[PDB]
Order: C-alpha cells, then structure tokens, then sequence
C-alpha cells in the first residue's frame, strides 16, 4: 500500500494524547510514504512496530525530540529528497535525548537530493563510522554533512565481522553495504567488485541482477515491477498514416509509478496523469459514478470560487470580515476554510472588525469543499455548525498539517449538526477539548470514510454519562440511534416518512390536518380545490387529474378552483360546462 | 535528405528490358531515403547499378528477384523498417537471381552496413551462384526472432583466418559486425563494444558511435532536431512532487516521425500533433486560420471513407461494388480515384462496369481531402458535370507531387467545374486530352494557395485550333477564364451575377422582380413593397426596411402588408403607420382612444 | 527464365494488354509483363513521363 506524510516540521502535536494513534493510522501497513516521514516527540517505550513496512520516502526523513532507544526503520532503502528539511537536508536527526542509541538504517543505500544533519543526540553511537559518500547519488553530490561527536555513552567496538568497520549498530548484521565506491566502471550502482556486478541504468539503491526487473528501488517510474523511464502513453501517433490512435498498453502516471486507474480522490487528466488540481481552461466532470475527470471548456470558462491556500488567498491565515464576502453564492469552494481566533475577534493592526453570526450565513449555499475545514473558534450564541447544514462532501485534497481534513478544537458546540454530510474523501477527523459537545459519539463515522488510513481521533469532549444524565440522545424515528444532534431533524435515516426534514410516524391520509398523498419516503399535500374525503385516492395525487371529488367548480376531467374563461361556467351541480358565449 | 518513393510492382515489369532498367534509374537515382519499397527485378547482367550506393534507409521492404547481375551495390543500406512486408511476411526477400541456361547470376550481397530490420522476416531462396548468404547471424539483424528467416551454393571458401566466421564476402574487409547478440547483460538496445561501458542508447536503431541520443547511426520513433526520442516535447510536464500538470516551454508538434515548431497548413492540429483526419469522438474546427480539432458536441459533421482509407483501405479505384458508399456524402476523407478496371469492369474478379447514371452520387461532394486521379471516364460523358459543386481538393495526401491528375481522355471536350475555388497544396497535371478545348483560358494561380505550386499542360487539343475553329468563353467572363461554354461556367465575371449565372444588369428599376446590386452578386428585396415606375430605384438594400415606396400601410421603419392585430389589439390605417389600441379592447379596435374598443 | 504462361481460366488477371505469367514452383505467385504505357502489379494504370 501507499500512504501520505505529515509536513509538520518541528511544531508540537495538536493533541499530545492521540499523537501515537495518528502515526499508527497514517503509517501501519504501507510500503511507500508520499511526502515526508516525520517522527517527533515520541514518549519513552512508544510501540513503533507499525513503521517496519516502509521501503521508500519521497520527501525527507525527520527524527526529532524522541525519547525512544531505537526507531525500527531497518527496511528503508531510498529517500528521494523531493522536499528538504530547512531546504538543505534529506535526513535530519535532532535533539533525541534516555535517547536514540543506534541509527540501525541497514537497507538505506540512496539519498537522491540534499544533505544529512545529525546534532545534539548524546546517546547516539555510530554516526561517524558510515561512509556517507556511498549513499549520495552520482548526479546530485551536494554532500552537505554535519555529524556530532559529543557522545555521552561509551561506544562498543564495531563487530569484527564488518570488513570496513562501517557499523550502524552493535550487531554483526549492522554493517554498511557499499554499492558505489567498490566498482571499477562508470556504473551508478553495483552489487560486487566484478564488471559483471554492475546493473541497469534505471535502478536505484542496488540490484539483484543485471536486468531492469532486478532493481531494489526504481529511479523514475515503477511499471508494476518493471523499472522504466516514462509511463507508456494512452495515445500513440502512427508515423505512416499521420493519425493519433489508442495505445492498448497505455498507463496513467501517478507519483513515481504507472497505473491503469487512479485512487478515489485523484482527478484524471486526458494527457495520461492523475492530479489534485485541474489544468487551465478545464472543468471537473463526474463523468461516471464514484470517479471524476478533467474536460476542456468549448467556450470561455465560468467563475471559479476559490478558498484558502489557492490563487489570491494562498498566503491568507483565515476567513475574516475583510474577505468572507468572496464566497457569496458559491456552492463549491476550490481551497480550504479556516475559522480561528482573530477571525471571530478584531485586529487593530489590520483595521479589520470581527465576524458576526449574520456574516457566516454566506456559506448556507455551500455543498462541497476541495480542501479541509478547520474550526478553532466559533460564536458562543450558536449551539451547532448549522450554517454548514447543506455541506455534503469534504474532499481533503489539502490537509491541515498534512494529516487532518475535519478539525474541531476547544469549541462551545452542544451538537455537530452537519446533517447533509455524506463523505470525508481523505485525511483524519480530529475533535477534542469541546467540553459541551455531546453527539460526536452517535455519528456513523465509518460511513463517511472511503479507504484504509482514515479514522476519528477524539479526547476531552462531554462524557457519555453526562449526556445520558440530561437525556441527550438520538430520536426514536431513525436507524439504530445514528444522529447528528437532538430532535427529529438531526436523524441520519428515518424509518417511516420525512416531512420538512423531520422524521414522522404518519403520512396525513386520514387525519384532521390538511391531507397529503404518499410517496416512497415522503408525504405531499392535496390540491386545495380537491375534496378531503376519507378515500385514499379521492383527494390524493401530484395533479388535480388524480382527484375523484371536488369542493367547487368541478371540471369533469379534473378539479379546478374556477371554471376557465372555449369558456366554461358552473352548472346546477357545481360542475363546469361550456358557455353559450366565449 | 533526398527522399523518394517506391514502385509497388512486386515481381511484375515492363516488357522491354531496357525500359525496365531506365525506369529503375528514374525512381532511385541519387535518392537516400526510400518511402515504400525498394524493388529490383529482371535487370540484365551488363547494367550499371552503382547509382544505388546513395540509399541509406528503406521504409517498406527490399525485394530482389529474377535478376542476372553479379553484385548488389547497397553498401550504405543500414535499416529496413518493414512497415509493409512482401507476401505479408518478409521484410527482405532475395530469390531466383540466376539464368536457367547459363552462368549468370547474383554472387555476393554487399550488404556490410545492414544492421537491423524492425519488422518481418528474411527470405533467401534458390540463388544458384550466391555465396555468403549463409554464415550470417541473421538473428543479430532481425529485432524479433521466430525460432520466417529462411536461408538456403558451394565453393565459397572461408572468409579470412582473421575473421570471426560471420562474413558478407571473400576477404577480411567484409566481416559481419555483431551488435545485439554480443553485449553486456545490462543493455536494452545495441552495443559499440563487449563491455557494460560501451553500451548505447535505447532509442537508437542499427548501431552507435557513443552513448547519447545524439550519437546514433539511425533513429526509431522521432527525430527531435538531431536527438532521437520516444515522443516530441509536450505542452505540459507532470510534476510528481505536487501531483500537478505544469505548462512546458519548447513544446514541439509531432509530424511524420519529426518534431517541428509549426504544423503545416494542410493538416489538423490535435494535442501537439499534425493529423490527416481527426478521430470519430471529436469534430474538426477552424480558429484564426488554423485547422484544429475539439470534442464533439450535439450532432457533428462526418466525412465518408475515400479510396485507400477506412473501410475502403483495400480499394484501388471507385467501382460498381463500392460506389454506393458515396450516395449521401458531402466530404471524402481520403483520395478519389477512377481507373480503367473501375469504370469498365474487372473480369478476373466479380466486379462489373459502372453504369454512367451511378456516377451522379458525387454531385453532393464539396471537399476531397486527398488527390483527384482520373484515368478513365465513360465513353460518351463529354464533361465533369459530376463534381460541378466541388469546392476544394487535396493537400493532405498527394500522388507523387500532384493533387489533380487527368490523363489521356479523348471523349471529354470541356471540364465545367463551376464551384472549384481552391487547391490547398500540390501541383496539377493535365495531358493528352486531344479534344479538350477550354483548358488554355484558365488563370491557375487564382486556385493555388502558394507561389511554390505549378501546373503541367501539354499534348491536349491545340489552343489556336479550337479558338479559331471552335469554342470560346462568354463575353461577360474576365481574364481569369472559364471551365466550359455559357454564362455560368466562368471563374469570375465583369458586371454582376445571380447564383452561378453572370449577367449584364440586375433589375433595380425595370422587371417583374426587383433587386439591389449588393456589390457583384445581386439580391432581391422584400416583395410586400411597391415596384417603381419611370426608371426609379425600387430598394436601397435587402429587407422591408430598404424599400423606396410601399403599396400598403406601414409599421415602425418599414412597409407592412398586415399588422399584428387580435394578439391585445393593434389599429391600422390603409395608407399610414399602424397605431397601438386603447386599453380594455375585447372584440376589435378602431384606434388609440376610449370609444375605439369594439 | 523460371516462368510459364498462365492458364486460360486465369489469363484475365492482367489488364490493359499485359501478358500473364506464373512462377515455376510454390503457394504459387504470378506476374504481368506490361506495355510501355502501363505499370502497377497487374498493369492497372498509366506510366507518366513528367
Ligand atoms: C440519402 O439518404 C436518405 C436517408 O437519410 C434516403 O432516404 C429518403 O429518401 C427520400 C426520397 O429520396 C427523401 O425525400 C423525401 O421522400 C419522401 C418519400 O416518401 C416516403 O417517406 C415519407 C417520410 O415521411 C413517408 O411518409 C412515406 O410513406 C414514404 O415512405 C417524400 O414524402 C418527401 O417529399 C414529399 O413529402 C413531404 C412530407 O412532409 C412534403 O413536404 C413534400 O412536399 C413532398 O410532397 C421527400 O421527397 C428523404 O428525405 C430520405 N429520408 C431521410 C430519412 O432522410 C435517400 O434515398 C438517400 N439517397 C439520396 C442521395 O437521396
Ligand atoms: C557504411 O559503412 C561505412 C564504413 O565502411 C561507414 O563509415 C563512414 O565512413 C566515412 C568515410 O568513408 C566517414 O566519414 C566522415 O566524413 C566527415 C566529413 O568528411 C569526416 O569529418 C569524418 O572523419 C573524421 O571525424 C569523425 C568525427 O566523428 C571521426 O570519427 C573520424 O575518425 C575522422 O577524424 C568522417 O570521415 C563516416 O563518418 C563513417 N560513418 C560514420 C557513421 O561515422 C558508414 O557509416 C556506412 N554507411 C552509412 C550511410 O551509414
Ligand atoms: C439596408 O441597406 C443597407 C445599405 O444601404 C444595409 O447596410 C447596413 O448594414 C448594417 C448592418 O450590417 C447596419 O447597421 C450597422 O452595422 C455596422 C456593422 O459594423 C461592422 O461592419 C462594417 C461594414 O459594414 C465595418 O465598417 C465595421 O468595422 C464593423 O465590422 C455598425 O458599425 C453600425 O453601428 C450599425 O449597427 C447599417 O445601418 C446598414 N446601412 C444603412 C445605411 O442603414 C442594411 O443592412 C440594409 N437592411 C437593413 C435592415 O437596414
Ligand atoms: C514495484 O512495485 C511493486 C508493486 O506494484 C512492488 O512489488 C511488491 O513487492 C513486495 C516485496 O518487495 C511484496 O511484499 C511481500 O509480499 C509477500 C507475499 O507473499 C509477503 O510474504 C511479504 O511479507 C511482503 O509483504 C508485494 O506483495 C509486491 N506487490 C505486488 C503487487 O506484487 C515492487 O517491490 C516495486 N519495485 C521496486 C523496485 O520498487
Ligand atoms: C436506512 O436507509 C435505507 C436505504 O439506504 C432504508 O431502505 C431500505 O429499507 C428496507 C425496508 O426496511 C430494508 O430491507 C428490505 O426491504 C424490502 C422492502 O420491499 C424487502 O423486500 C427486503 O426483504 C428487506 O426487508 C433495506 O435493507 C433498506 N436499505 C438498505 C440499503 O439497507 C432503510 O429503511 C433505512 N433504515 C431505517 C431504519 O431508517
Ligand atoms: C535527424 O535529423 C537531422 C536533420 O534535422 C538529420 O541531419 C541531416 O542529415 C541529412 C542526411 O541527408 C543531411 O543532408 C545531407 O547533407 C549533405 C551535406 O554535405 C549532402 O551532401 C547530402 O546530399 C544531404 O543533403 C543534412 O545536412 C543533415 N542536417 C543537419 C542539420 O545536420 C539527421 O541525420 C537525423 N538523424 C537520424 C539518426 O535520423
Ligand atoms: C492571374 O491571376 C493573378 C492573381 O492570382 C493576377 O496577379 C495580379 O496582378 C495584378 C496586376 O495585373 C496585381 O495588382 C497590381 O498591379 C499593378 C501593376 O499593374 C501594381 O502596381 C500593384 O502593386 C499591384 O501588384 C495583383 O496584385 C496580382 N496578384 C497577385 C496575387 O500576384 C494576374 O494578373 C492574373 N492574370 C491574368 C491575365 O488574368
Ligand atoms: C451583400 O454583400 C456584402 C458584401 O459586400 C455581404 O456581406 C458579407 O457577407 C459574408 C457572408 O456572405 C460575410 O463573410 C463571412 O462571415 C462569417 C461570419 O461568421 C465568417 O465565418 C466567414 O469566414 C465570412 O467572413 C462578410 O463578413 C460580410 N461582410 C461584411 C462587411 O459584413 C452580404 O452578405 C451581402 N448581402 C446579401 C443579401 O447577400
Ligand atoms: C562539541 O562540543 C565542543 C566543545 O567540547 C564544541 O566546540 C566548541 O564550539 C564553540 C563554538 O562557539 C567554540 O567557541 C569552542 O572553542 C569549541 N570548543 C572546543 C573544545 O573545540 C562543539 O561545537 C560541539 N559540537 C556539536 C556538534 O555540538
Ligand atoms: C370522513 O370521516 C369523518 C369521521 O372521521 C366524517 O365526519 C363525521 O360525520 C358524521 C356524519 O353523521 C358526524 O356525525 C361525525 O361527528 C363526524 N366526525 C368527525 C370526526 O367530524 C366525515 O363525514 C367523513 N367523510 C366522508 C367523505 O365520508
Ligand atoms: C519502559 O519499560 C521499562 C520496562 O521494560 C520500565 O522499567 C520503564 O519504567 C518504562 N519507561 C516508561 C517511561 O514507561
Ligand atoms: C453512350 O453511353 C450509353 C451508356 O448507357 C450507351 O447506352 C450508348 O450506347 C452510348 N452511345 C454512344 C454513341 O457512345
Ligand atoms: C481544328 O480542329 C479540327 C478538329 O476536328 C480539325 O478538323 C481542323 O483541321 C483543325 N484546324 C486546324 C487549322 O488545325
């Protein structure tokens, strides 16, 4: 499997009580980490066995402020360095002090870009035994290296089984394997001193044989086990008949691999690649159920409603009274939403007033968010998030601190609301320190999530015993106690009928109230001119054509309020007949 | 690059052996790149074939059969692409090259440079005096072996003691070089030495001087300005750092195995490539003078298959069995060809001659994207009244250098192509039409798109003979000429015209109908207004807004025969403008005031 | 010369005055000898002098 990375750098965990659960859900059972691998602030005796599967990291690897003695990354082979820590380093080990004893990185043979930074680790032995020039790539020899000799532990001698004394640790299995500095040819990587130990130009991290199917890691694109320079195109040009034609072997490019179809949240583009944003002069189209693609505009494109993190809002901290008006009439926002302190408070340095509850109403039309929704402040007069009650989908293509798509911190909310919400496309949900929030424990969260590596993380909300002690519970007219809040409107799935978004027991066919005809899960009124008799058809249907009895001016084919001005007039029985004069 | 085309004859020849040799010279002399086949048949043993030394590449197959010469001077031939194969199997076929009753025949191949065949097999058979066809490791040359490649002479000797035993001739200067079966295991392509460091680029075919995409003897896939590549540089580059598609500079258009900055004007631009036709899921459009293609919306225009394209890929001519496909067609996507076997039938096959009435289906065709090739026409059809509404031809496919070709038709006396306005690219060739009269009057640079186009006219009916004792262009016709007799066959006229007919004057003030001149093409004005007397103008332009006098009443800016009363009501005078009615009129109206409601 | 005349049932293979011949052995294959005005694999079309 393939999993994503945090991109928090050195900042404190948002919820220190759940930080190990965040890391286990993001990284358990995956081979490839897209983005960065960041392991920071781990407590003494933290259970890290879920990391043992990772072979590839596409960004940098950051290990900082941890109290664990070892981190089980011995299967890691390649760090691509497509992003660097402080713009300089691909591997950084900082302040782990009773601290890290050994690096234990036995399989690491490639760092494609950036340097190695190891500082302030008193207990960490075997930093200066490793030949770091064998790990840096031939074409990217920046080699910026900082090593810290100020060790407090007395180092055990390197095992006599290691020919060059290149230990990563105390064991005979911790010896560095050299793949660049031991070959006489021009070969980027090889498996031994012989000319026959050199391997294929597209292999990275070493080889088990001379062919492009013998690679330990693939330099460019992994085509389902075969290592390749480009993914095969979807369309090929016939050199002799001068026409473009489909390629039966064509693949979509996705990260550093080739696929026949892209993962659920990715937007397919007709050139043969999968993206989080659509190219200029294109629309998103839900061409088939459960998927989406880009299509070209045949005429000049309509206005696109952008949110935080994109275009002219990409450097903006939060939604405020200075910019909230840009969302007027928007049903879909391309970007994220964030409501923080100094969104619902003033800023004398920016000459900007606080948001009012009457200004939040601009989001009443909103149905879809392409990024994340983060709320850490909310007006005390609003018991819920009902201003977002029509929100259906949060895609999660941009996540808060690379991990969270839905985040609620320290709010005065009594129940969530959000009853239209059907999907959380990507990322974790984090809800904590909300001392009045009750109904978070009755939402069917497993129905909102769309793959593995997704979960709800929660702590410090209203105890279930305090909810029951005040009678705060799901309404009886809906499935299995699944509720977004109190009362008949916040039910997920009504068992009988829905009228005005309330669950109800009866469909008003024989009752003293204004009568309604029956539909599959709904009840709708009779035409007022039709007589409210006790028969199930006589008053009942979506047009007067279904009525059998009429209060006044009855036109024989259907009931009407008045005889139409061929002109008609009422007869001696109150029924409409043609006039002698039109 | 000295490009030339193949003969497509197979084993067939001219009956005169000297003319068969002279034709071989005309086709291949001083050529480097052969498109189609290289076919050498029935050549006499004393003929000089040294002109073949310039040939470097062949796109189809190489066929050598039934010859009596000793040696093939093909010392520069490197690669055979095999995009068409002999008998659909063989890219290189050499057979029966000896005289049955003598000592003459092929002795040595001379093919020392031949290093790869991309497609198909090899066929060497019954060459009685040929040495060194055997002892060649043909699996180094063929890119996709089939353990095809049939090889089958004595007294040839060992090549040389210094040679590896694989050789094209009787000395050490003719040894075969192995490039694929003697390589380091890491190589995808071919080698310049036995070491892993002397291996060369994967996109290069038939050998290398060095490891780069610049250092190659021949290219497979595309030549990007001297570098050999899998595809031309695109308008977008994928960024796997961000999962975004980013706009690219230096992006080039793909055109016929080369990368170019500008796509030629004859071709449709589609996704950074130049194409002859756009795929059926899209529609061809024009913007800013550029031909391009975009996704189909609603119901899109469709072109029919031509001869040599689509469902007619196997057709050599329009004939009595395939002509029905053109019945409702307005555009032909391909060539339109009329050969003797199509018009007069083909008794070897089941196909009969065409009834001249059937040819009337082409009267709806306005564009032919390929060339128009006419070599036969029914015995007593004297013109091309079929195609009278044809507007434009050619430029995407040519026959040699030609878009319009008319050879040896004696029954034709005039052309009559009324609607033909432009020929986008290619030349014109009209000869041997000994009864064709009007051809000499045409100013052909008015039909050509560029100064590089030319026309060949010769051996038709003498212009002075037909002018003096025959037919001439209409008195209204300009110096640009006419397609045939009368006022409606002229290319451009003096005075005025209506539809396709040229006229002296346009009935502006005199006639049972009345018009406005409207530049060169005259148009009728709205008939509800009056037709003026005494030589006076009837209309200032089109519509009821431009009439000079009205026979009825009016409304707003124009002459009106009936006003929209009874809608709401509206009052009309018999000889003045119509008036809005007073409110609350229910049965009729006599004017705008309170007593006018009936 | 490695060629024989084709049979009367198949002599219609060549058009425009071309003569029909068959190769002495195998499947079998055929060729036409064209007059100096015609070309193509069975004499289908005209020779052009340009
Ligand atoms: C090109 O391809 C079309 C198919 O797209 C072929 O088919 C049709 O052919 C006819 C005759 O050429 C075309 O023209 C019309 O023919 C009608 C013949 O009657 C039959 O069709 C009508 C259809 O409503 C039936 O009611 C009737 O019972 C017959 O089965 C004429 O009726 C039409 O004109 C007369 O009727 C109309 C009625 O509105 C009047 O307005 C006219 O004044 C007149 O009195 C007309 O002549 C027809 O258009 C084609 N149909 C289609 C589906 O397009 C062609 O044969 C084929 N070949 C070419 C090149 O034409
Ligand atoms: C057919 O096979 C022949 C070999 O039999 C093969 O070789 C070509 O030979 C000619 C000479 O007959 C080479 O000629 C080049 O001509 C230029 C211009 O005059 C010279 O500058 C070159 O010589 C110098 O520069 C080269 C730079 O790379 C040096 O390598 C060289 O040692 C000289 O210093 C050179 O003589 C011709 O280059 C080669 N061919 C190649 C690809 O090198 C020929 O390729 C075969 N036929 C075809 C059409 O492929
Ligand atoms: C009555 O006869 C008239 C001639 O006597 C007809 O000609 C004129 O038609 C135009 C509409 O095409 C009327 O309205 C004007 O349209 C022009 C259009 O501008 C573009 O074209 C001109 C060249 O024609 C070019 O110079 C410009 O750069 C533009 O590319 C507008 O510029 C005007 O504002 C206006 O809308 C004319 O009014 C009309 N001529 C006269 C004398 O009225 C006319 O169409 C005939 N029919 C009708 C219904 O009036
Ligand atoms: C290129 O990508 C392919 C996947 O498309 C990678 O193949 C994967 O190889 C790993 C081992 O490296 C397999 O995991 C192992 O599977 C066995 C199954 O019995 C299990 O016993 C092991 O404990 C381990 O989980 C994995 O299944 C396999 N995936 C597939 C779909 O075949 C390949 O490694 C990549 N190549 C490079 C050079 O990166
Ligand atoms: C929850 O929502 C579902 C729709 O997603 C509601 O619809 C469906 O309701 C029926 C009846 O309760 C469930 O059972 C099946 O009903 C048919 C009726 O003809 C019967 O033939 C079958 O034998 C079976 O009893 C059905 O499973 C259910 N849909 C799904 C997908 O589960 C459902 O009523 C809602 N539940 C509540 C309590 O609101
Ligand atoms: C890739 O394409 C380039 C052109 O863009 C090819 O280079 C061209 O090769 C032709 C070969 O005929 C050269 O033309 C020849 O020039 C010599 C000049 O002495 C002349 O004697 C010949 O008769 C012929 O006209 C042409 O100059 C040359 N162009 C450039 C810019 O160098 C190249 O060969 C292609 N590569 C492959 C592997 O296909
Ligand atoms: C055949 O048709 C071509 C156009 O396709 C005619 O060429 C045109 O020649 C005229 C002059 O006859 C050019 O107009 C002007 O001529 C004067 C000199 O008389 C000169 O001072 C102006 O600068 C201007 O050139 C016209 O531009 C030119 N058109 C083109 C496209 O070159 C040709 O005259 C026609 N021949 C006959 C006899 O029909
Ligand atoms: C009276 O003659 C005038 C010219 O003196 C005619 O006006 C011109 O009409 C043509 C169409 O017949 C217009 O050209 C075409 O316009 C379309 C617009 O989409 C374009 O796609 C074509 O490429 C082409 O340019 C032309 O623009 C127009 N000229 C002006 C100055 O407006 C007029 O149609 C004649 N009226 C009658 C009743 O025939
Ligand atoms: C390891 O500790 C030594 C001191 O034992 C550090 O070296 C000192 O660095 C300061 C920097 O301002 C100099 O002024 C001193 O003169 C240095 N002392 C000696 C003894 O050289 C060194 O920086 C420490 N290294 C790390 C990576 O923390
Ligand atoms: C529909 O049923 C209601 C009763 O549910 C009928 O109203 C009753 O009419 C009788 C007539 O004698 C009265 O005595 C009752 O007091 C009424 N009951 C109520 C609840 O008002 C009504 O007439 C029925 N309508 C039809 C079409 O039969
Ligand atoms: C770690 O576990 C050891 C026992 O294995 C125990 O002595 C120690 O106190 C633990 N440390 C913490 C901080 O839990
Ligand atoms: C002209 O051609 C028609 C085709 O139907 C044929 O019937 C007629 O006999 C021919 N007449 C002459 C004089 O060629
Ligand atoms: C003119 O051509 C006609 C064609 O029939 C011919 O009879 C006549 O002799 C020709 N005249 C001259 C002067 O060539």
């Amino acid at each position: 499997q393939v999993c994503t990375g945090t991109d928090m750098k050195l900042r404190l965990p948002a919820s220190p009580e759940t930080h190990l659960d965040m890391l286990r859900h993001l990284y358990q059972g995956c081979q490839v980490v897209q983005g960065n691998l960041e392991l920071t602030y781990l407590p003494t005796n933290a259970s890290l066995s879920f990391l043992q599967d990772i072979q590839e990291v596409q960004g940098y690897v950051l290990i900082a402020h941890n109290q664990v003695r070892q981190v089980p990354l011995q299967r890691l082979r390649i760090v691509r360095g497509t992003q660097l820590f402080e713009d300089n380093y691909a591997l950084a080990v900082l302040d782990n002090g009773g601290g890290l004893r050994e690096l234990q990185l036995r399989s690491l043979t490639e760092i494609l870009k950036g340097g190695v930074l190891i500082q302030r680790n008193p207990q960490l032995c075997y930093q200066d035994t490793i030949l770091w020039k064998d790990i840096f790539h031939k074409n990217n020899q920046l080699a910026l290296t900082l090593i810290d000799t100020n060790r407090s532990r007395a180092c055990h001698p390197c095992s006599p089984m290691c020919k060059g004394s290149r230990c990563w640790g105390e064991s005979s299995e911790d010896c560095q394997s050299l793949t660049r500095t031991v070959c006489a040819g021009g070969c980027a990587r090889c498996k031994g001193p012989l000319p026959t130990d050199c391997c294929h130009e597209q292999c990275a991290a070493g080889c088990t044989g001379p062919k492009h199917s013998d690679c330990l890691a693939c330099l460019h694109f992994n085509h389902s086990g075969i290592c390749e320079l480009h993914c095969p195109a979807l369309v090929t040009y016939n050199t002799d008949t001068f026409e473009s034609m489909p390629n039966p072997e064509g693949r979509y490019t996705f990260g550093a691999s080739c696929v026949t179809a892209c993962p659920y949240n990715y937007l397919s583009t007709d050139v043969g690649s999968c993206t989080l944003v659509c190219p200029l002069h294109n629309q998103e189209v839900t061409a088939e159920d459960g998927t989406q693609r880009c299509e070209k505009c045949s005429k000049p494109c309509a206005r696109v409603c952008y949110g935080l993190g994109m275009e002219h809002l990409r450097e903006v901290r939060a939604v405020t009274s200075a910019n909230i008006q840009e969302f007027a009439g928007c049903k879909k926002i391309f970007g994220s939403l964030a409501f923080l302190p100094e969104s619902f408070d003033g800023d004398p340095a920016s000459n900007t007033a606080p948001l009012q509850p009457e200004q939040l109403q601009v989001f009443e039309t909103l149905e879809e968010i392409t990024g994340y929704l983060y709320i850490s402040a909310w007006p005390d007069s609003l018991p819920d998030l009902s201003v977002f009650q029509n929100l259906q989908v949060i895609r999660g293509r941009i996540l808060h601190n690379g991990a969270y798509s839905l985040t609620l911190q320290g709010l005065g909310i009594s129940w969530l609301g959000l009853r239209s919400l059907r999907e959380l496309g990507s990322g974790l949900a984090l809800i904590h320190h909300n001392t009045h929030l009750c109904f978070v424990h009755t939402v069917p969260w497993d129905q909102l999530f769309r793959n593995p590596h997704q979960a709800l993380l929660h702590t410090a909300n209203r105890p279930e015993d305090e909810c029951v002690g005040e009678g705060l519970a799901c309404h009886q007219l809906c499935a299995r106690g699944h509720c977004w809040g109190p009362g008949p409107t916040q039910c997920v799935n009504c068992s009988q009928f829905l009228r005005g978004q309330e669950c109800v027991e009866e469909c008003r066919v024989l009752q003293g109230l204004p009568r309604e005809y029956v539909n599959a899960r709904h009840c709708l009124p009779c035409h007022p001119e039709c007589q409210p008799q006790n028969g199930s058809v006589t008053c009942f249907g979506p047009e007067a054509d279904q009525c059998v009895a009429c209060a006044h001016y009855k036109d024989p084919p259907f009931c009407v309020a008045r005889c139409p001005s061929i002109w008609k007039f009422p007869d001696e029985e109150g029924a409409c007949q043609p006039c002698p004069i039109n | 690059q000295s490009v030339c085309a193949g003969t497509e004859n197979k084993l067939s020849s001219l009956s005169d052996l000297e003319q068969q040799y002279r034709a071989l010279r005309k086709y291949y002399e001083n050529c480097e790149v052969v498109m189609g086949n290289l076919e050498i048949t029935s050549i006499e043993h004393n003929r000089d074939l040294s002109f073949l030394r310039s040939v470097r590449e062949v796109t189809g197959y190489v066929l050598v059969a039934l010859n009596q010469f000793r040696y093939l001077p093909l010392e520069n031939l490197r690669i055979i692409r095999g995009t068409k194969l002999y008998e659909d199997r063989y890219a290189l076929a050499i057979f029966l090259n000896y005289r049955k009753d003598g000592n003459f025949g092929l002795q040595e191949l001379g093919l020392k440079n031949l290093t790869e065949i991309l497609n198909g097999g090899v066929y060497v058979d019954q060459n009685k005096f040929l040495c060194y066809a055997d002892t060649i490791h043909w699996q180094d040359i063929v890119r996709n072996p089939w353990p095809l490649t049939l090889v089958s002479s004595s007294g040839c000797g060992r090549c040389h003691k210094s040679c590896t035993g694989r050789c094209w001739g009787p000395t050490e200067n003719h040894c075969q070089t192995l490039t694929r079966t003697v390589c380091a295991e890491q190589c995808d392509g071919r080698c310049y030495g036995p070491y892993v460091s002397d291996c060369c680029h994967r996109e290069c075919a038939g050998g290398c001087s060095g490891p780069k995409d610049t250092d190659c003897f021949a290219c497979m896939n595309f030549n990007d300005s001297g570098a050999c590549v899998t595809q031309c540089p695109q308008t977008f580059v994928y960024n796997p750092t961000t999962f975004q598609l980013e706009h690219n500079f230096n992006a080039k258009y793909t055109y016929g195995a080369f990368c170019v900055k500008k796509c030629p004007h004859n071709f449709v631009v589609d996704s950074s490539s130049c194409v002859r036709a756009c795929p059926s899921s899209k529609m061809e459009v024009e913007e800013n003078g550029i031909k391009m293609c975009k996704p189909c919306t609603d119901i899109c225009p469709k072109a029919c298959d031509g001869i040599g394209t689509g469902s007619l890929m196997s057709a050599q001519t329009v004939d009595s069995s395939n002509i029905d496909k053109f019945i409702n067609c307005t555009k032909i996507n391909g060539n339109l060809i009329f050969l003797v076997t199509g018009i007069h039938g083909d008794p070897y096959n089941a196909i009969e001659a065409i009834d001249p009435e059937k040819l009337n289906v082409f009267r709806t065709v306005r564009e032919i994207t390929g060339f128009l090739n006419i070599q036969s026409w029914p015995p007593n059809m004297t013109d091309f009244s079929v195609f009278s509404n044809l507007v434009t031809i050619g430029g995407r496919v040519l026959y040699s250098g030609l878009s319009l070709l008319i050879l040896k038709q004696q029954g034709i006396t005039s052309l009559q192509f009324q609607s033909l306005k432009e020929i986008s690219a290619g030349n014109i060739y009209i000869t041997d039409n000994s009864n064709l009269c009007y051809y000499h009057t045409i100013n052909w640079t008015t039909l050509f798109s560029t100064i590089n186009q030319r026309i060949v006219i010769r051996d038709n009916r003498k212009a002075e003979n037909c002018t003096a004792e025959g037919m001439v262009c209409n008195h209204l016709c300009s110096s640009d000429g006419c397609w045939g007799p009368g006022p409606d066959q002229c290319l451009s006229c003096r005075r005025f015209s209506r539809g396709r007919i040229c006229i002296e004057s346009c009935n502006l003030y005199d006639g049972e109908f009345r018009e406005f001149e409207n530049g060169s093409i005259c148009v009728e004005c709205d008939p509800q207004c009056e037709k003026m007397e005494d030589g006076l103008l009837t209309c200032h332009g089109p519509g009821p807004d431009n009439c000079t006098k009205c026979s009825h009443f009016k409304d707003g800016p124009n002459c009106v025969e009936k006003c929209p009363d009874g809608l709401i009501f509206k009052y009309a005078d018999p000889d003045r403008e119509c008036h809005p009615c007073h409110p609350n009129c229910t049965q009729g109206c006599n004017g705008p005031t309170s007593h006018d409601c009936i | 010369s490695h060629l024989v005349k084709c049979a009367e049932k198949e002599k219609t293979f060549c058009v425009n005055g071309g003569e029909c011949f068959m190769v002495k052995d195998l499947p079998s294959r055929y060729l036409c000898k064209c007059p100096n005005e015609f070309t193509g694999d069975r004499c289908q079309n005209y020779v052009m002098a340009s």
